RNA sequence: CCGACUUACCAACCCGAUGCAAACUGCGAAUACCGGAGAAUGUUAUCACGGGAGACACACGGCGGGUGCUAACGUCCGUC
RNA sequence: UCCUCCUAAAGAGUAACGGAGGAGCACGAAGGUUGGCUAAUCCUGGUCGGACAUCAGGAGGUUAGUGCAAUGGCAUAAGCCAGCUUGACUGCGAGCGUGACGGCGCGAGCAGGUGCGAAAGCAGGUCAUAGUGAUCCGGUGGUUCUGAAUGGAAGGGCCAUC
RNA sequence: UGCCUGGCGGCCGUAGCGCGGUGGUCCCACCUGACCCCAUGCCGAACUCAGAAGUGAAACGCCGUAGCGCCGAUGGUAGUGUGGGGUCUCCCCAUGCGAGAGUAGGGAACUGCCAGGCAU
RNA sequence: GGGGCUGAUUCUGGAUUCGACGGGAUUUGCGAAACCCAAGGUGCAUGCCGAGGGGCGGUUGGCCUCGUAAAAAGCCGCAAAAAAUAGUCGC
RNA sequence: GCUGGCAAGCGAAUGUAAAGACUGACUAAGCAUGUAGUACCGAGGAUGUAGGAAUUUCGGACGCGGGUUCAACUCCCGCCAGCUCCACCA
């Protein structure tokens, strides 16, 4: 939690200047951090299954949950209580543990890294945003991997506005357009 | 936290090719002792030039005109 | 020609009105039925048991109906 | 043969070769206890991922769901998970409902021994209603019995069951 | 004795939504961190066990708002139990019972226990 | 006017027609219609009455014009009046 | 540049026109419109969704009102179209 103790004083004298606060409780904040390795394609095999709740595990420590349908769309063909997917969620000092590494170490390995996408908001500015792989995060490396898959990364906040949650973002210096 | 399911989880060095080496808290294990980062990449602190009209190389003007 | 444009045409949700439903009810009567109290009246008319039967082919009208053609001195149900 | 809705006229019941659908099962968990939890649908953002999944937020509150057809119910949840277990026990049973009858169903509580819950308390199957067949004749195990002169046995009766 | 707060109930759609802005000396919530003893079929999102740095920002609660949801008269109408009738697939009269919806209107809840914090 | 069997290559609820032909979405270059602009050049136009157009006639009347209106030419019709069409098959 | 004008010449030693005010009718023309920006598109500023690439279903098991479906031509009704039975006694 460097970034939360170093950046919470500030981040909070400057936007209650900026958006007219008038309590310490009332800045936008932090609540969770999710991500979802979005297994689908991994009826036929299980070992799919597997080898993500590993990647996800190598990303961040911890033990991905293996998610279940709940719907059995037959679009695809599947049973609701099938494995699909593993979930990993993030709080407090995990999740700004897990966010410094996010900011800092994500570009050597990622290309034609030309800055994120502004409009990344779900109305009220929760941040959702995915990576087309996973050897991006440094704890993985390419030549113990077989398949590549990305993410699904969410950085879930208190903001009550998107405005605010970008103004949220642009103070923890995230590297907009 | 639960008890022993989930990886060891420590502060690991990291140093790039440019003044900052961190001791973030990873899973990796070894040393990263990675390459190009956020603080030194090309994204915003450094050639900022594009393919954005060049032009091709003129050579035909250095005979007479 | 892009079609200027509405060409007696059709056109998802959302709202504003207008109707229908035995298998629709956010509501909802009279009557029907049970129980509690009270006077008056009725040859106990009420209940239980025993002896003896008869009978299980009904029809019409009034009322609410299915079926039929809201046709039948047609047929099927409930009350008198 | 049995069940759900209407005809069925606001108690019960009530017919037709009337209008509409199902049942001749499944489950040692799909039961009991305790603890915990609350959808269908639609909108926005996001890597493959798409009218469709797996995610984050919002509109909405049962318009979802009941192992099944329909009706009546379910938020204390009867709807969904997790831990322990077999009350899906034995003999009774005040009272009541429904049938001409054979019958069928609800049921507080008592005795013995259990399961869950710290405890108060709950459990005599499953949210309820279909999932079913009298008697005779025989089969299987026990029997506090009967044993045609005696002692057994054969056989019969009794209990469980095919 | 009057202010508001907490807990348990009665009353469960004039008792509920939308809008305006207040509440902290008390009580509640937010929150700090967490090896315990407990917890996530991943994370103190929920249970909790150690507390008061800050805040009433979200809640919770309070005061007014007629934008809604609702409660809804009188009168009238539909229906009908009895008797008596017509032109009888339906209707009339003498009688009592008299709906539903829609008008006039009402309305921003009352109320019982203790448990404290307030002036008295 | 009424019953029974077929409308199943599967009866047993989950075929990629393997392929070409519609449609979707993902990863690439660009053209004011896949972009939102007057700033370098510093020329004589936006619009204002526009003339009837290849051999013939014509399009929102301006894609072509200029001096005070006329030839109109960047497209569309006449027009390209090679569309006459597998293999075998008579003099 | 002819040049008013002098210094360092002449043969062994001689090129040679330029964009900075626009104050104003704010050229004309069909009055207007821009006095260096308008009429003009372009990098003089730029930043965007037509089509080219690879994955999928859609056709074709039908003639069709539906319905159980997560879903089928393959499951249960009714609309037709084929095979077959009866349509008889007075
Ligand atoms: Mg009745
Ligand atoms: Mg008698
Ligand atoms: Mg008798
Ligand atoms: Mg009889
Ligand atoms: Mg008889
Ligand atoms: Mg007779
Ligand atoms: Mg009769
Ligand atoms: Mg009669
Ligand atoms: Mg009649
Ligand atoms: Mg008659
Ligand atoms: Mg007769
Ligand atoms: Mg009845
Ligand atoms: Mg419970
Ligand atoms: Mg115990
Ligand atoms: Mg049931
Ligand atoms: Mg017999
Ligand atoms: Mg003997
Ligand atoms: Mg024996
Ligand atoms: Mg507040
Ligand atoms: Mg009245
Ligand atoms: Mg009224
Ligand atoms: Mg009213
Ligand atoms: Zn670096």
């Amino acid at each position: 939690a460097k970034l939360h103790d170093y950046y919470k004083d500030e981040v909070v004298k400057k936007l209650m200047t900026e958006f007219n606060y008038n309590s310490v409780m009332q800045v936008p904040r932090v609540e969770k951090i999710t991500l979802n390795m979005g297994v689908g394609e991994a009826i036929a095999d299980k070992k799919l299954l597997d080898n993500a709740a590993a990647d996800l595990a190598a990303i961040s420590g911890q033990k991905p949950l293996i998610t279940k349908a709940r719907k059995s769309v037959a679009g695809f063909k599947i049973r609701q209580g099938y494995p699909i997917g593993c979930k990993v969620t993030l709080r407090g000092e995990r999740m700004w543990e897990f966010f410094e590494r996010l900011i800092t170490i994500a570009v050597p390995r990622i290309r034609d890294f030309r800055g994120l996408s502004a409009k990344s908001f779900d109305g009220r500015g929760n941040y959702s945003m995915g990576v087309r792989e996973q050897i991006i995060f440094p704890e993985i490396d390419y030549d113990k991997v077989d398949r590549v898959r990305g993410l699904d990364i969410t950085i879930t906040t208190t903001a009550k506005s998107d405005e605010e949650g970008r103004a949220l973002l642009a103070a923890f210096d995230f590297p907009f357009r | 936290m639960k008890k022993d399911i989930h990886p060891k989880y420590e502060e690991i060095t990291a140093s790039c090719s440019c003044g900052n080496v961190m001791k973030i808290r990873s899973t990796v294990g070894h040393d990263l002792n990675l390459d190009v980062c956020s603080k030194c990449h090309p994204f915003f602190t450094g050639k900022q030039r594009d393919v954005a009209t060049g032009g091709r190389v003129d050579r035909f003007n250095k005979r007479f005109n």
